[PDB]
C-alpha cells in the first residue's frame, strides 16, 4: 500500500 | 545541536509523554506521534518492491545508524546492499510520500559491525550507514544525541523510561503514521530469566513486568529503530538502544531486546572518523 515515491531517487 | 527538536525543545514546548520519561529518573499499544516528536526516526525502504524494511536513526548529516540484522540475516536470506535501498528521512506516514516534508537519500556504503552474532543471539546488531550526500535539518529533521560515557551510566537505570518509535505491526495492520511507546528498563536478572536465548552485555531489556497493568513493545517492522531517553541534565535527547529481538511481541513475562549503543561507541567513532 506504498505511495509511488519519484523514480528521479529510484535510478 | 544534536538531540534538540526544531518544534519542541527550541521553543520550549514539551511533547506529550515526555513528563513520563523524566519522572521516571528518580509498536504494540503505543500511540501516534506528534509532528516532530522524533525528528531523527528514518525509514529504510527497499525499491523494488517497494516495502518499509526497518527504522533507523539520523546521528548527522550524513550517518544513519541501524541494527545490522536489517540489512544481514543469513537465516531469512537477506543481505542488501547499498543499491538496494534508500533512507527516507522527515515522514510521519507510513505510505505516503511526503511532498516537501521528507527527504530520500541514497547510500554510499553500509557498514556492519565485524563481530555481529546473526547466528546465536543478535549478539552486537549494529551497522552505520553512510549517505551520498549530507541531508539538510528543517523542522522535521534533525539528529539525536549519542551518549557519553557518564550520561549512559547515569541514565541507563532499572526503572527510568525510554521511548521506542515505528511504523511496525500493531499485533504480532501496520500503522497509518509513526508510533510511539514509553517503557522501562528491566533489571538484568528479570531479561536473563525471562528467556533460553544467551544474553550478552552488549545487550539490555525493556518492557513491563506482567504485573505492572502498562504494556507495549516493539513489534516485526520496528527493528533499526532508537530506543531514547531524554537527559535532565541538559535536556537533550540520546540514544540508548537500537531495536534488535524479542520472542513475539508484547507477550507476558517477555521483554524487547536493544542493542546497548554505549557499549559499542567505540566502533561507532573508529568507524565515523575512518571513513569521513
Ligand atoms: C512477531 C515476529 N517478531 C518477533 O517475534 C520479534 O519482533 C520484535 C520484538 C521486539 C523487539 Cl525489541 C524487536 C523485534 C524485531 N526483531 C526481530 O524480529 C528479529 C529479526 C531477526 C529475528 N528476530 C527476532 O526477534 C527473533 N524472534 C529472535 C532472534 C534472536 C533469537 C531469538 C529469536
Amino acid at each position: 500500500d506504498f505511495e509511488e515515491i519519484p523514480e528521479a531517487y529510484l535510478a | 545541536d544534536c538531540g534538540l527538536r526544531p518544534l519542541f525543545e527550541k521553543k520550549s514546548l514539551e511533547d506529550k509523554t515526555e513528563r513520563e520519561l523524566l519522572e521516571s529518573y528518580i509498536i504494540v499499544e503505543g500511540s501516534d506521534a506528534e509532528i516532530g516528536m522524533s525528528p531523527w526516526q528514518v525509514m529504510l525502504f527497499r525499491k523494488s518492491p517497494q516495502e518499509l524494511l526497518c527504522g533507523a536513526s539520523l546521528i548527522s548529516d550524513r550517518w544513519v545508524l541501524t541494527a545490522a540484522h536489517c540489512l544481514l540475516y543469513p537465516p531469512w536470506d537477506k543481505n542488501f546492499t547499498e543499491n538496494d535501498l534508500l533512507v527516507r528521512i522527515g515522514k510521519h506516514s507510513r505510505t505516503r510520500y511526503e511532498r516537501n516534508i521528507e527527504k530520500i537519500s541514497m547510500l554510499e556504503k553500509i557498514y556492519i559491525h565485524p563481530r555481529y552474532n546473526w547466528r546465536e543471539n543478535l549478539d552486537r546488531d549494529i551497522a552505520l550507514m553512510k549517505l551520498k550526500k549530507p541531508v539538510a535539518f528543517s523542522d522535521y529533521i534533525h539528529p539525536v544525541c549519542l551518549p557519553d560515557r557518564e550520561t549512559a551510566a547515569s541514565l541507563l537505570q532499572a526503572g527510568y523510561k525510554g521511548r521506542v518509535t515505528g511504523w511496525g505491526n500493531l499485533k504480532e495492520g501496520q500503522p497509518s503514521v509513526l508510533q510511539v511507546v514509553n517503557l522501562p528498563i528491566v533489571e538484568r536478572p528479570v531479561c536473563k530469566d525471562s528467556t533460553r536465548i544467551r544474553i550478552t552485555d552488549n545487550m539490555f531489556c525493556a518492557g513491563y513486568k506482567p504485573d505492572e497493568g502498562k504494556r507495549g513493545d516493539a513489534c516485526e517492522g520496528d527493528s533499526g529503530g532508537p530506543f531514547v531517553m531524554k537527559s535532565p541534565f541538559n535536556n537533550r535527547w540520546y540514544q540508548m538502544g537500537i531495536v534488535s529481538w524479542g520472542e513475539g511481541c508484547d507477550r507476558d513475562g517477555k521483554y524487547g531486546f536493544y542493542t546497548h549503543v554505549f557499549r559499542l561507541k567505540k566502533w561507532i567513532q573508529k568507524v565515523i572518523d575512518q571513513f569521513g
